[PDB]
């Protein structure tokens, strides 16, 4: 019954700053189970990047972005905020959520690019 | 009455059956020449090269232009009477299911009639009935061999979906398939991902993992999934080659040249041999005859040889088919069960036991129950 | 001169050849459809199956009270002149050898008679020359396959005396050889053991390992040494009872029933299809075509197109054969190499490289080049 | 050329003597690589006891008459001796000796039988 996902937080930005992302959702009965951050590169491939689930104390990560992004679920609000910090140059591409209900939600909503 | 030279005739065209599948049967549990590993050397031939070029024989000599119409509505309102009863079952009863639909359907309507059927009917009722035979097995190959290809895929692409989109399985639009996947059915693992638009439309992109809907939606996913597994299949390029063929020969009256006429009749004569012989290694690979028990295992010849003949005794005389062509009729569906209907059961996995069961105990059985029918027709 | 017809009913019983050829080329190294174990699975049937019932079909056919005697005595000088030959060379030369008299004699006078040569030889003469193509596939079958057997094993049979007996090989009267062994070759370790008796007899006894003799005595050692070779070999039970029905069925005339007929009709009609589809396989299971290498591979066709031939063309002078046997009795000799004289010299490891490089090569060249006898000879 | 081998020194004898055996060899042209000594029960069955060779100083032995049988090697007369000590009553086997000039000779020619 139209059911929403809702991302924020991206934009044009320059070397080293410092994003607050998003990824807001509704309507669904569960939504917890082993939710994801990845990118989508121009060069047709993607990394993925964070991922916080039923555990809550286990954060699978990469090998670049190893301990230097912050992952945050808020479990009232039905929303999970990814606060990342020293921004590299090659943050051009999409970054976007990839919440699981059983089958993997997503959408498409930012305009992360970094000079 | 009938003569003695009539049971003659059976047995001189059904002996040379049964010597090519003992000694297939013997030189495995007995003497124990083959290693199992390479006994499926011999049934890789079987499947691709021997019976596509067998049935390309049969349906590229058969006349087209004069089929036995009547003759061919009396076997498709069997599997009609029979399919319809049995969707009235499983959407009015408390436990009927989709899994037993169509394995109550192979058992019933879908006989042995390309190997074994042709030399049996032709040694009992002359040389029209070697015509007849052919008329079925053109009908099989290429229609009841493919409405049943999607009963298959309808029971995959509503239980991928049933599984994994419990709460809005009612606003999805489009399904990607990758090209990648060949059968969706759990063999693979399947991540499948769903993008989300504006106004409730919903794109679903199915995937490979590394480390209700709309009656317009679910008639788009069958039709990818059947084009990918029809275009892989042999026998398809064997029954569509077949009827072309046979639509411009017997109007023009072109008779096929002798070098592509014998380049085709060094296989097609080592088929119905060797499919004896592929037929009689498959009953020791399995460790029992009676696998599922024997509850069930006469279950297999009593909604074949009961159910099958005398659903048909009431859809001939409907049609108007009485003298001999009657006889014809009754015989032909008492036959043992196909190969066929099995190659589909064991992909699946809708009850592979069961059809295992039907085909070697109807094999063991197939002669001493249709001479009961030519004896009990004949008076 | 010739017709264009002739050409014609020539390619009408040899393309189906290489069709089934072909496929079995085409289907392991283009499109990789077989495993290479299961590839073993074909070449077990063929072995076993087909080839001994296709044998016994041409041979129980085969009339033995009407055999064209002037045409059997051409056929048994070439293959003495040859064999009288080499033994004037392995014992009078100073590196002749018995490991080349043997391979030299296979390449020669051991056609490919049974599979090819009879299909391609009728489709050139008429139907007379499918009732000679058989009257030499007996002899084959019945001498010349046995003649070359002994040779073997006393090629055998001198090595294991010589190697382990050098001193004192004059004084042994018995030979005894345990029931384990089947090959005495060095495939299986052979401890060997001698009894020592009062006055210089000497018994010795060859065994299984765990953890010059007089003429009365080499001719005791091998004929054990045949016997359990040949009750072992399938083709030996063919050509057994091939003759025996003949010699019964030619006389008081009586037919072999339709029961058995049609019981081994059905296998026998799987056996040419399937033996160059065998065939078909073996040409792409070796890493190259030319394996002992390109001063070798042109070797094998100069002793079997032309030392073969033409001394044929001497040997029929001599028994008198003229006209239209004279031809028929040449382009029988130009025939490609056979394959049982390759299964010999991969069992007992005398030159396996030689013969499996003939027949392959054999095989590619055979077609162009009985076509040039055929029109050489029609001038 | 009447090739030859003499055995010597078998007997009846009780329990607990001493035995004397013997394995005379004459025309060959080597006659050294591996020699043996057997027995062959009359319950069809043949145990290997022992051996000497080329080495010398290497004999192989079973597990029932290890340690306790005596072989020793003529190189000059071309005789093998076999020294047997606290005879065991299952004696009544015949033990003969297995030269070896490159294929197995042997004899069968003593009455070894223990009481
Ligand atoms: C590996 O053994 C087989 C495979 C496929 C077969 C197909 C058929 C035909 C198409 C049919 O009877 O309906 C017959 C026998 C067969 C044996
Ligand atoms: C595994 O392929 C074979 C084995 C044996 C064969 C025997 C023959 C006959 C006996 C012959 O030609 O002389 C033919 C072809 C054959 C192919």
């Amino acid at each position: 019954s139209q059911v929403q996902l809702v991302e924020s937080g991206g934009g044009l930005v320059q070397a080293g700053g410092s994003l607050r992302l998003s990824c807001a959702a509704s309507g669904f009965p569960v939504d917890i189970t082993w939710m994801e951050w990845y990118r989508q590169a121009p060069g047709k491939e993607r990394e993925w990047v964070a991922a916080i689930y039923s555990s809550g104390q286990s954060t699978w990560y990469a090998d670049s972005v190893k301990g230097r992004f912050t992952i945050s679920r808020d479990n009232a609000k039905n929303t999970v905020y990814l606060q990342m910090n020293s921004l590299k140059p090659e943050d051009t591409a999409v970054y976007y959520c990839r919440v699981k209900v059983g089958a993997w939600y997503k959408g498409q909503g930012t305009q992360v690019t970094v000079s | 009455m009938i003569t003695a030279a009539d049971f003659y005739h059976v047995m001189t065209a059904m002996v040379p059956l049964y010597v090519a599948m003992i000694l297939a049967y013997g030189s495995v549990k007995w003497w124990k020449i083959f290693t199992p590993d390479q006994c499926s050397g011999i049934n890789r031939f079987v499947a691709l090269f021997a019976v596509p070029l067998l049935s390309f024989h049969f349906i590229a000599a058969n006349n087209p232009y004069a089929m036995n119409l009547r003759f061919l509505a009396a076997d498709s309102l069997q599997k009609v009477i029979v399919l319809s009863l049995l969707f009235l079952w499983c959407k009015l009863s408390r436990n009927g299911s989709l899994d037993w639909t169509i394995t109550l359907f192979s058992l019933s309507t879908l006989p042995n009639t390309l190997v074994m059927g042709i030399p049996l009917l032709k040694g009992m009722y002359g040389n029209f009935s070697g015509d007849l035979m052919v008329q079925i097995v053109v009908l099989q190959c290429i229609i009841w061999y493919t409405l049943m290809l999607f009963l298959f895929e309808y029971r995959g692409a509503k239980l991928l979906i049933s599984e994994q989109f419990p709460d809005t399985a009612g606003s999805i639009v489009s399904i990607h398939v990758d090209s990648d996947i060949m059968s969706l059915d759990g063999r693979q693992p399947l991540e499948t991902e769903a993008e989300i638009k504006e106004d409730g439309k919903l794109h679903v992109t199915v995937r490979r993992s590394n480390a209700m809907p709309p009656t317009s939606v679910m008639t788009r996913l069958i039709l990818i999934m059947v084009w990918r597994k029809l275009i892989r299949n042999p026998n398809s390029y064997s029954s569509l080659f077949g009827i072309t063929w046979s639509l411009i020969s017997f109007k023009w009256n072109i008779e096929m040249p002798a070098l592509i006429a014998k380049s085709i009749s060094i296989l097609s004569d080592a088929g119905l041999g060797m499919a004896m012989f592929s037929l009689g290694l498959f009953m020791a690979l399995n460790p029992r005859i009676i696998a599922c028990g024997n509850r069930r295992a006469a279950f297999a010849a009593a909604m074949r040889f009961v159910v099958g003949p005398a659903v048909m005794l009431v859809a001939s005389y409907a049609v108007g088919l009485r003298g001999v062509l009657l006889h014809v009729a009754i015989i032909q569906a008492a036959l043992p069960q196909g190969i066929v209907p099995f190659v589909f059961a064991k992909e699946y996995n809708v009850h592979p036991d069961i059809l295992s069961t039907a085909v070697i105990f109807g094999m063991l059985i197939a002669l001493p129950i249709t001479l009961l029918y030519y004896i009990l027709l004949g008076l």
